[PDB]
C-alpha cells in the first residue's frame, strides 16, 4: 500500500 | 478561580511541544538543508532572530514579506511561496522556536547554532529532558545522581553541555551531584527543551 503525502521543495 | 495546576510535569511539556514538533511539514532535503543553514546563522546574530521574529508576526502577517539581509533572509525564503507569502504551517513552528529562544541568553544561542552546525541536537536534548523528567517536582532544589559524561556528553567546566545548563541556573559539579535541580532554572530548562526538540523536529 502507498500514502500520499505533502512535500515542500525549494522553488 | 481555575482549572488544574499552575505548572506542567515533564510528561506535560513533553506534550505541548509535541503537538508542534512531531506534527512538522514535510521538507525535501535540499530545503530542509537550506532552512537549517539560515537558523544557523540567525542564531549567531541578534538582531537576525530579532528581524525573523518581527518578519514572522506570530502568524498573522498579511502579504508578501520584506526581502532581509543576510541568514534570517534565508530562513524566510524557504518559509514563503514564490510570490513572498508566509506559508502558516511552514512558519509557525519556527514562531514557536523564537518564542522559547526569547527565555534563552546569547551564550545558549551560540551553542544552539554550533549544536545545529555539528548535527549535534539529540544528545542535549536528551540531557535536558531527562534532567526535566527527574527534578520532579520542579518547585523543590534537589540534587540528582544523573552522570552527564556517562550519557556521551563532555563534560568538565566550560564544556558546551556545561555551560549550556549553567546558564539555565542549574548548579554543576565535576564530581557528583553533577546537577543540582534548581527552581529558578524551570523556565530556561523547559525553553531550552522545546528549542531543542523543535531544531531535532525541523532536521526531520
Amino acid at each position: 500500500g502507498c500514502i500520499k503525502k505533502a512535500v515542500w521543495f525549494k522553488c | 478561580p481555575a482549572e488544574g495546576a499552575f505548572t506542567e510535569d515533564f510528561q506535560g511539556l513533553r506534550a505541548e511541544v509535541e503537538t508542534i514538533s512531531k506534527e512538522l511539514e514535510l521538507l525535501d532535503r535540499e530545503l530542509c538543508q537550506l532552512l537549517l543553514e539560515g537558523l544557523e546563522g540567525v542564531l549567531r546574530d541578534q538582531l537576525a532572530l530579532r528581524a525573523l521574529e518581527e518578519a514572522l508576526e506570530q502568524g498573522q502577517s498579511l502579504g508578501p514579506v520584506e526581502p532581509l539581509d543576510g541568514p534570517a533572509g534565508a530562513v524566510l525564503e524557504c518559509l514563503v511561496l514564490s510570490s513572498g507569502m508566509l506559508v502558516p504551517e511552514l512558519a509557525i513552528p519556527v514562531v514557536y522556536l523564537l518564542g522559547a529562544l526569547t527565555m534563552l541568553s546569547e551564550t545558549q544561542h551560540k551553542l544552539l547554532a554550533e549544536a545545529l552546525e555539528s548535527q549535534t541536537l539529540l544528545g542535549p536534548l536528551e540531557l535536558v529532558g531527562s534532567l526535566l523528567e527527574q527534578s520532579a517536582p520542579w518547585q523543590e532544589r534537589s540534587t540528582m545522581s544523573l552522570p552527564p559524561g556517562l550519557l556521551g556528553n563532555s563534560w568538565g567546566e566550560g564544556a558546551p553541555a556545561w555551560v549550556l545548563l549553567d546558564e539555565c541556573g542549574l548548579e554543576l559539579g565535576e564530581d557528583t551531584p553533577h546537577v543540582c535541580w534548581e527552581p529558578q532554572a524551570q523556565g530556561r530548562m523547559c525553553a531550552l527543551y522545546a528549542s531543542l526538540a523543535l531544531l531535532s523536529g525541523l532536521s526531520q
